[PDB]
């Protein structure tokens, strides 16, 4: 994340952290439920094994709260295309079940048709992660978060050399200089209605982080709705 | 001109639907829908989508 703040105790329970076996982080995740962890299928080239540690905010301490999940199934999504990034999604089956406390709790999957009517057009959304801190830089040891615009479909596709699917939407800022970057990869992009947090999105890619002109580009969840709760049963 | 669901979500805490000319609203998986038919009250502890205090 570039700009934005700290995620304080308790802010960002949902956020997951997939950590390859040098127990680095590399991608993130939203908790679904106590088995399911939401991510991009595109990590799951960065690393041949990976786990994934939830209640993390300071890689470089242990406050107690931290714990480590081993894969059980990797669900990804069969129409993921490296070249557009289209069908950016995957869900992993955790073998052990996440213990919800202080810093770990599920976001909720929002229903379909309200998610687009209601929370897509809200203002804002809130994306989090791990990842690089400038687009030349290297991943935070703290937990980041940070308010991000919708942005116009239109402007979008307009503002960018790449392919904007159906499957992708757009978040962020033309100029300011404040947005996900590499690492929050995966990640979670929830809206906020009446203080409860659904998940809208997964960070997916960007030209850069923070380019004028430019957004981050995010799976747009709602496509996927029927299909990650075919994918957890 | 806004009603039922595009007026202040039908006043419902989560989910609106129209059905006839009239809001139902539901809520998240973990919570139930309180007896005004509008509220979500979460079931056990831990209910999605809340940031922790405890
Ligand atoms: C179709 N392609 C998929 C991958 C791809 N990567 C491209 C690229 O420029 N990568 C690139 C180059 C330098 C620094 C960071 C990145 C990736 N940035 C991010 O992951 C995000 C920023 C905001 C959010 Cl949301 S995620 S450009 C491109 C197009
Ligand atoms: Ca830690
Ligand atoms: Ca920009």
């Amino acid at each position: 994340i570039v700009g934005g703040q700290e995620c304080k105790d308790g802010e960002c329970p949902w956020q997951a952290l997939l950590i390859n076996e040098e127990n680095e982080g590399f991608c993130g995740g939203t908790i679904l439920s106590e088995f399911y962890i939401l991510t991009a299928a595109h990590c799951l080239y960065q690393a041949k094994r990976f786990k994934v540690r939830v209640g993390d905010r300071n890689t470089e301490q242990e406050e107690g709260g931290e714990a480590v999940h081993e894969v059980e199934v990797v669900i990804k999504h069969n129409r993921f295309t490296k070249e557009t990034y289209d069908f950016d999604i995957a869900v992993l089956r955790l073998k052990t079940p996440i213990t919800f406390r202080m810093n770990v709790a599920p976001a909720c999957l929002p229903e379909r048709d309200w998610a687009e009517s209601t929370l897509m057009t809200q203002k804002t959304g809130i994306v989090s992660g791990f990842g690089r801190t400038h687009e030349k830089g290297r991943q935070s040891t703290r937990l980041k978060m940070l308010e991000v615009p919708y942005v116009d479909r239109n402007s979008c596709k307009l503002s960018s050399s790449f392919i904007i699917t159906q499957n992708m939407f757009c978040a962020g800022y033309d100029t300011k200089q404040e947005d996900a970057c590499q690492g929050d990869s995966g990640g979670p992009h929830v809206t906020r209605f009446k203080d409860t947090y659904f998940v809208t999105g997964i960070v997916s890619w960007g030209e850069g982080c923070a380019r004028k002109g430019k957004y981050g580009i995010y799976t747009k969840v709602t496509a996927f709705l029927k299909w990650i709760d075919r994918s957890m049963k | 001109t806004r009603k039922l669901c595009s007026l202040d979500n039908g006043d419902c805490d989560q989910f609106c639907h129209e059905e006839q000319n009239s809001v139902v609203c539901s809520c998240a998986r973990g919570y139930t829908l309180a007896d005004n038919g509008k509220a979500c009250i979460p079931t056990g502890p831990y209910p999605c989508g809340k940031q922790t205090l405890e």
